RNA sequence: GAUGUCGGCUCAUCACAUCCUGGGGCUGAAGCCGGUCCCAAGGGUAUGGCUGUUCGCCAUUUAAAGUGGUACGCGAGCUGGGUUUAGAACGUCGUGAGACAGUUCGGUCCCUAUCUGCCGUGGACGUUUGAGAUUUGAGAGGGGCUGCUCCUAGUACGAGAGGACCGGAGUGGACGAACCUCUGGUGUUCCGGUUGUCACGCCAGUGGCAUUGCCGGGUAGCUAUGUUCGGAAAAGAUAACCGCUGAAAGCAUCUAAGCGGGAAACUUGCCUCAAGAUGAGAUCUCACUGGGAACUUGAUUCCCCUGAAGGGCCGUCGAAGACUACGACGUUGAUAGGCUGGGUGUGUAAGCGUUGUGAGGCGUUGAGCUAACCAGUACUAAUGGCCCGUGAGGCUUGACC
RNA sequence: CCUUGUCGGGUAAGUUCCGACCUGCACGAAUGGCGUAACGAUGGCGGCGCUGUCUCCACCCGAGACUCAGUGAAAUUGAA
RNA sequence: CAGGUGGUCGGGUAGAGAAUACCAAGGCGCUUGAGAGAACUCGGGUGAAGGAACUAGGCAAAAUGGCACCGUAACUUCGG
RNA sequence: AACCCACUCCCGUUGAAAAGGUAGGGGAUGACUUGUGGAUCGGAGUGAAAGGCUAAUCAAGCUCGGAGAUAGCUGGUUCUC
RNA sequence: GGGGAGUGAAAUAGAACCUGAAACCGUAUGCGUACAAGCAGUGGGAGCCUACUUGUUAGGUGACUGCGUACCUUUUGUAU
């Protein structure tokens, strides 16, 4: 009935998502804008931003809290790095997402998912 | 922000810090046959709800040969005093393993000294 | 006990060992009879000499359930097993003597003599 | 004669003698005349009220010359409350105090809306077997009708769809408090409908 | 569960009465001066006067 | 040129020849009980052991376990146990192939709903200028059950035994509605423990895969088995029944005039829908106060100017939802996400120190992490865009101007 | 067949089951009669465990259903 | 086109194993997707209190599950 | 376990499949399973037997002829007064 | 794949090519259709719109209204 339910389902088993969605963080920042459905953008900033305001702060504790949750070396050696400096005296928000028309082959609503100071 | 204070208006001081493990006295109030006195209930406290008004606890005592649990209302008046009586070492929340644990397995271990 | 062809044992001395809810008295299809409901049974199990045989219908009082009794601040007692107290007729207990803890939901008019013998 | 309010979720009271007695509060700000309908120039007898605080962007000229002819300010929706012989001027202010406690009152809202429900959830039907046999349907309704007399469905049938936010009204609800210092009803028991939701509070028509 | 009639063209059509097209969304970039769909970035990449990709 | 059985399940719908509950009359009705016959169809009206069973017989309940019509209601809703094709066997009949007032084991149940119907939910247009809101109620639906202990009273009554109606609570059952504060269930979106293996260079730490690998718990939400509420009282017109007065028919007679009492039936009372109630109702408020031409003068058509009130598209969403609709909000902004606190859950993170030979303990440390929750906060996203909707609302008649 | 024969046991209750009885409608000795350890995806009864079979279903997870984009059947049909 | 089709080779860790689980060499993402998160339907997960009351019938499900040691009844053709 | 089989449920029945799939199940050193080649054929084969099988066909295959079999049966039979 | 230009007597003879019917599918114009119940016509009939030239006409719609259960085949008989 999904009465205060939040998350979404996207057609996919939970592992699926989670392993969707750190590959959409990972990709994101790395490229710092990205390209994607528009409730998978919707979905990313619940995943991707946590991350950026874990990295505002260096420890062994939070590296290794962003490593398991993010898990690549490059991603975790850009925020900490870049995005944690940058963002350092922004409260949230730290991406945006512009709708961009829809997808040819289907009709999947598009949106760019893009770090805001780029 | 409006039922946050209607509960803390009712929630004046009853209670010490105890922890699921502990064996506890509760001195519950009964009334029938025109008197007002105190029960005693000892036993393991083994859960915990922390709701704020709505905390409850669970504790296990076994009288008589067979097991009895009550899940006590933390803020009612009728839980008049509480009182641990000995405190165990658990690393758990919820003790609901010892249900089928009977007699010398069912015994909570003191590394809290 | 809460249900016709729930097992459950007895807390009497010189009658069976484990009773069966052959019916749930009291309304038209009661399903449930919690503690201080009058069930009706069937004794599967006992003792062997004793004022109760084996196969005998009879009424009985669920005096202990692990589904629990109810106060009137939402507490729950909540027993290990379920239990009755086996009845004659004119429902006064049968045994002169009672094992294990009853609770007070008990003592109304009919069922003092248990919650008098009860080592509560 | 009611009132207006919104419901707050529900709370608990401990008596001093132990019962813990289940409440709603019913949040209830200040209710304000707007009209006053007179069965000389409407037909009937009754007041209008309302409860505060929409925008000024969201309120229409129509709307908010509406609520200014009565001098009020006005805000979420209009209720009405039918009288059988009372006064109230237009720009008058009711409020809790029409509640003491004691005081059995009806409480209606709107009921959680439930989307489509089956007829298991909607109208209590029973399902049939899980595993004897049973072919695909097994939480489906029955048969609808009885076969060529009458050949057609019997209008009223028990079917599917929309458990939903129909007006419920649950009456004969004590009143526990009247705290009208900070504009609260608290009501023994259930009220229909989520937290935050309108809901109308007039006295008991069972009494 | 078939028909026993075929359907006339009148009924085949009035099922059909309610599937037409709407889309109009449409707005103009006050900076470049190109159509759009609102709340969009363009077809050239702009969002509201600001170049975006 | 096919209308596919019996039974069970699921769902019903009507009748009344009434099973309970309600109202009466007579009695061979002292009272508890009854017997029978009227009136009444509002609501209720078992679970099981056996057998394929319908039925039946038992067991135990209940206030009661009503009788019937509906293709012996209901298989384009389910079953497929019985009958029942092909296999086999027993007894019996037949020389035999085979057969049965017969038994016995085994044995494929197809359909995506066009139309009527029905349950929901919209889109159009119309309601006489248009709009935002609030409404009256013609009509319709739902609802309607009942047990027990007590309180006058062991009284009235009855030698006694026995046992009341009628007065009013308070506690159940079944059913129904709402809700989630409590009790619990769930909780693959939270936190742990753990096995096997693979990887992140490695140690540590951790992550994939093993049904969420297995499991311990558990937020919100949904939820019953949990909580709360309900059936009424009251009124009216009555059914049998009980009548007052009262003749026809000096009397007697409920009746022929005329007046009363009288039931869960009927109409209200209770809840919900309801002006497509084309008979389209009513309120309060808002918006529009420009020219010209042709032809035909409810005047229409065309051009120019002007497009208001408001509605919508769109966006952020919702405890609203299949899509809708509904509801809230759109920088003069807390609508969603993030963020900052809290809270809740889990249960003492990592790292470092310390003890030990090591597994592993002790500190730091109720620590770390924490979804949907609570409060705050413009950091991100809701763009001073477009489209519809117009320009004072016909005529006749009457009354007051 | 009568037939759910009668009696015993098992159950609160047993047309089924097991043990008898013998009035065998209509058993019977290689179309074999009686037993019979072991062996059956064999028939019938009972029990322990076990449980969503059930009371009575609640929630959750995926795959359809629903909406959007692309492609695009069918049986049937005198006309409506 | 979820089917069928003879023979050959066969690594690590766990393992009796060529079972199985995770992997190596090697191969692949099964030629419609995007949303949404109603009824119902399918394939699963957990389930209070009962524990076969379900049903023609425990059908389905749930359960049991290994290795070593101990122990093990009637009956028997002496092997079980 | 492979392999061979097909007892049960559910799905599927316009199928992914003119006989399958998923869970479970039986045999698995033999009266086993299987490749390749060969033999038996239509009142005729083969059959641990069921009217089973003999090219998705079986109480007498398929095809071509006799042949436009026969039908006291069914259906149909076309412009006008 | 078209829009022109050319060729040709002709390209609405353009190669899927003479003619190019009906089923079936469209666009445009006129009129009628959103309080009305059924073999869809037929008798009556207002209104409107076009051509004419006007009227006691011609074409097109057909509000409203009376009557009205297809065709075949088989039959004692069929809306069936």
């Amino acid at each position: 009935m999904r009465h205060r339910k939040s998350g979404r389902h996207l057609s996919r088993t939970s592992a699926h998502r989670k392993a969707m969605f750190q590959n959409m963080a990972v990709s994101l920042f790395e490229h710092e804008l990205i390209k994607t459905t528009l409730p998978k953008a919707k979905e990313l900033r619940r995943v991707a931003e946590p991350l950026i305001t874990l990295a505002k702060e260096d420890s062994v504790a939070n590296r290794r809290l962003a490593f398991d949750r993010t898990r690549s070396k490059a991603a975790v050696g850009k925020l900490f790095n870049d995005l944690g400096k940058r963002y350092a005296n922004r409260p949230g928000g730290y991406l945006r997402i512009l709708k961009c028309g829809f997808r040819a082959g289907d009709n999947a609503p598009m949106a760019y998912v893009e770090l805001v100071d780029r | 922000k409006i039922i946050q204070q209607i509960e803390a208006e009712q929630m004046n001081k009853e209670i010490p810090a105890f922890a699921p493990g502990d064996t506890v006295i509760v001195q519950v109030k009964v009334k029938e046959g025109d008197r007002q006195r105190l029960q005693a209930f000892e036993g393991v406290v083994i859960a915990k709800r922390n709701r704020g008004l709505n905390s409850a606890f669970t504790v296990r005592k076994i009288s008589n040969g067979v097991g009895v649990e009550r899940t006590f209302q933390t803020y009612s008046p009728i839980v008049d005093s509480l009182s641990v009586k000995r405190r165990g070492d658990v690393r758990k929340a919820k003790l609901y393993y010892l249900r089928a644990l009977s007699g010398k397995a069912a015994r909570i271990k003191e590394k809290l000294v | 006990m809460i249900q016709t062809q729930s097992m459950l044992d007895v807390a009497d001395n010189s009658g069976a060992r484990r009773v069966m809810c052959i019916k749930v008295l009291g309304g038209s299809h009661r399903r449930y009879a919690g503690i201080g409901d009058i069930i009706k049974v069937t004794v599967k199990e006992a003792i062997p000499r004793g004022k109760v045989k084996k196969g005998q219908v009879m009424t009985a009082v669920v005096v202990r359930t692990k589904h629990g009794v109810r106060r009137t601040d939402g507490s729950i007692i909540r027993f290990d097993g379920n239990a009755a107290v086996l009845l004659n007729n004119k429902q006064e207990p049968i045994g002169t003597r009672i094992f294990g803890p009853v609770t007070r939901e008990l003592r109304t008019e009919k069922f003092m003599k248990i919650v008098s013998l009860a080592p509560e | 004669i009611g009132v207006v309010g919104r419901k707050c979720g529900m709370t608990r009271i401990f008596t001093e003698e132990g019962v813990s007695i289940p409440v709603t509060v019913i949040e209830v700000e200040p209710n304000r005349v707007t009209q006053f309908k007179t069965e000389e120039t409407d037909g009937y007898r009754a007041v209008q009220v309302t409860a505060g605080e929409r925008r000024a962007s969201r309120v229409t000229k129509a709307q908010a010359g509406h609520f200014a002819k009565a001098n009020v300010a006005a805000g979420r929706g209009v209720w009405e409350f039918r009288l059988g012989e009372e006064q109230y001027a237009a720009g008058d202010q009711i409020t809790v105090d029409l509640f003491q406690a004691g005081q059995m009152v009806d409480v209606t809202g709107e009921s959680k809306g439930k989307g489509f429900a089956g007829t298991i959830k909607r109208w209590n039907f029973r399902g049939q077997d899980n595993t004897h046999g049973n072919s695909v349907s097994h939480r489906v309704p029955g048969s609808i009708g009885q076969c060529q007399t009458p050949g057609r469905v019997f209008k009223g049938k028990k079917m599917s769809g929309h458990l939903g936010a129909e007006r419920v009204t649950v009456q004969s609800l004590e009143i526990v408090r009247v705290d009208a210092e900070r504009n609260l009803l608290l009501v023994k028991g259930a009220v229909p409908g989520a937290t935050g939701g309108d809901v109308i509070v007039r006295p008991a028509a069972k009494a | 569960a078939v028909q026993q009639n075929k359907k006339s063209r009148s009924a085949r059509d009035m099922r059909r009465s309610h599937d037409a097209l709407e889309s109009n969304a449409l707005s103009v970039e006050k900076s470049t001066g190109e159509v759009h769909l609102r709340h969009h970035v363009s077809p050239d990449g702009f969002y509201r006067g600001r170049k975006v990709v």
